[PDB]
């Protein structure tokens, strides 16, 4: 169908999947450095949804190289991908605006 | 690292007494402590996990409280099978660290 | 009238309505966790708000399963409706240049 | 000119309105309540702006009634007039991409 | 090409650049401050991509006037970037909607 | 748990002066305590809430400061009516935990 709605749906799926790789792979970097504290999976797991939202309360957090460039990817797609949301619902309203114009 | 200390480090009690072990951080760990009991000549067994939850086949006599930097482990009448080494261990920052143990005597 | 407004109109009571049941739900979910400090009504209001706006400073969190997931929605609901919001503002702007332009 | 620049424009404005008169207004609420740091003018409008683009690393925070509504006004202020900025930027690329098409 | 595509292409070696010249600019600014975090490359580098998503976590932040300048122009320029992107989002989608329609 | 330490235990005042009641928390709790006076066969009566918030009812006599980790529940001219135990309660964390008590004597 209409590839706004076809793009959400697969931002979302993407989204999901980034948030659980995101986990596994932030745990798989930060161990083996002292103080770290992302070193389990299910607060992972919140932590890197805390991160796609960006609403980062500082609870948890990376502290090495590539927990880091992990957090950036995570970040980039939440951000994106709600991005295109909003986006979506543009080209909804505008069309549907269109339509009551008679156009 | 996260020094855990277990201090008494031996504990002295009566049959069916009620018995508590103290463990604490030297910084704040939020409940992730786990507790683990090793007889002699065992390996060591978990019986509680982030601080009070329970194991499945631990006996209902365990129970564990704290948070923050103050652990307890409690055993509610205390009988022979419970004579071990009791041992805490932290999982909130790396590396995973544990506690000095204390042993349990009757 | 306009679907752009009627949206943001509904998406602004909606996200009220999740604010409010978020910390009713909030204090429900985090009472009983030792160390938890989203326990009272005032202050979890408080902290949905800051959550919904994804601001987050981290003088208040989740620590459970079940408050972790208010936490999600109570994000999810606040980073949608303000994208709703631009989405309708973008409809409106894109409207009257057509106009401005005699199309 | 065009409305949705007018409408950035103005955005502009009043979102460095609003910080100002959040930063005095914070210092206002805040002041008397043991333990705030949210007390002295400069920080304040250094906090406002933190704010206002929804950062809010944790360094300062309001811990009053007032002192969090004037953070609510901030936080809807700051993400709504950047809000405004995307949407007035969609409907910049929207009008020139309509030319480039011949329609 | 399609100026959406380009002003993205272009927000987004603007947004490297900014992350790169602000870490620089941090470090200058905050060294000199007793009790200041953000003082060396690396990190400060990490504190400008989570400013500029504005995700914040609070693990470092400026404590001086200039440094808080370097943060304000970092914070701005990753929103407004990030908005440019939704903004051409929405261009695509609108575009390829009208065709859809036969329009 | 957040220990709340109340000491000393007993204080001694003549009629009419000022008198001091301390409240400890081992964490930093903001604002958030509550003071409680039992006389002699009572139940608990609230005093001051948030450390420094009067209730109705209460004479002006009674007001609290502190934030943080110290807390002071003050009387202005102490009078016989407040031969009392005195509580102070942290709502900050879960669970609410309560102070030792200090007696009041005149
Ligand atoms: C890469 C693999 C990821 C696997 C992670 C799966 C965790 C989810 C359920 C497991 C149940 C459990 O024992 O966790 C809850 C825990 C209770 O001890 O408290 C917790 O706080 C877990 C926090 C997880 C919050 C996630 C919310 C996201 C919508
Ligand atoms: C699910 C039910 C939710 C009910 C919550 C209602 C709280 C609001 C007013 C009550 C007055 C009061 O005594 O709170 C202010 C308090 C003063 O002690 O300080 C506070 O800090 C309260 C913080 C609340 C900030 C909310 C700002 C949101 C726009
Ligand atoms: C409602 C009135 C608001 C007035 C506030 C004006 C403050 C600005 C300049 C004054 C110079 C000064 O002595 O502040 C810098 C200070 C140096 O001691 O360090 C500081 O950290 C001040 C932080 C302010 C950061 C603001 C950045 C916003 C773009
Ligand atoms: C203005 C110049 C900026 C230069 C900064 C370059 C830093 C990058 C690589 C150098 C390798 C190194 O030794 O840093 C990793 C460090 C290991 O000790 O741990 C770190 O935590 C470095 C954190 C950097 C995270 C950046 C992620 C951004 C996508
Ligand atoms: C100035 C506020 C902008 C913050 N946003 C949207 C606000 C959410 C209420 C965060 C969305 C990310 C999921 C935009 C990201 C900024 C890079
Ligand atoms: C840049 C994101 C890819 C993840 C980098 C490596 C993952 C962890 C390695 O140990
Ligand atoms: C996923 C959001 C619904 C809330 C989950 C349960 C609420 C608290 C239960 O105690
Ligand atoms: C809701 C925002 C208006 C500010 C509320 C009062 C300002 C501080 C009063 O002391
Ligand atoms: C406003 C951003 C420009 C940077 C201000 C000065 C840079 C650091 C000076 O030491
Ligand atoms: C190497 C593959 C990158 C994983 C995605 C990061 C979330
Ligand atoms: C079970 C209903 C969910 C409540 C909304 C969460 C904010
Ligand atoms: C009472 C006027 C409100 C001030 C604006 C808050 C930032
Ligand atoms: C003086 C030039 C400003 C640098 C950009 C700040 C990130
Ligand atoms: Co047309
Ligand atoms: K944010
Ligand atoms: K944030
Ligand atoms: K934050
Ligand atoms: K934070
Ligand atoms: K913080
Ligand atoms: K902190």
């Amino acid at each position: 169908s209409a590839l706004h709605w076809r793009a959400a749906g697969a931002a979302t799926v993407l989204l999901v999947i980034v948030l659980l790789a995101g986990s596994y792979l932030a745990v798989l970097a930060e161990r083996g450095a002292p103080g770290a504290q992302l070193i389990t999976y299910p607060r992972a797991l919140w932590w890197s949804v805390e991160t796609a939202t960006t609403v980062g309360y500082g609870d948890l957090y990376p502290v090495t190289l590539w927990g880091r460039c992990v957090a950036v990817v995570v970040m980039v797609a939440g951000i994106t991908s709600f991005g295109l949301v909003t986006a979506a619902l543009a080209t909804w309203f505008v069309g549907r605006e269109q339509e009551r114009r008679g156009h | 690292d996260i020094l855990l200390t277990q201090s008494p480090a031996i504990l002295s009690v009566s049959p069916g007494e009620r018995v508590s072990f103290s463990c604490r951080a030297s910084q704040s760990i939020g409940t992730d402590i786990h507790w683990y009991q090793q007889r002699t000549n065992g390996s060591p067994r978990l019986l509680i996990k982030y601080a009070s939850e329970s194991i499945s086949g631990i006996p209902s006599r365990f129970s564990g409280s704290g948070s923050g930097t103050d652990f307890t482990l409690s055993i509610n009448s205390v009988e022979s099978e419970d004579i071990a080494n009791y041992y805490c261990q932290q999982s909130n920052r790396w590396p995973f660290t544990f506690g000095s143990g204390t042993k349990l005597e009757i």
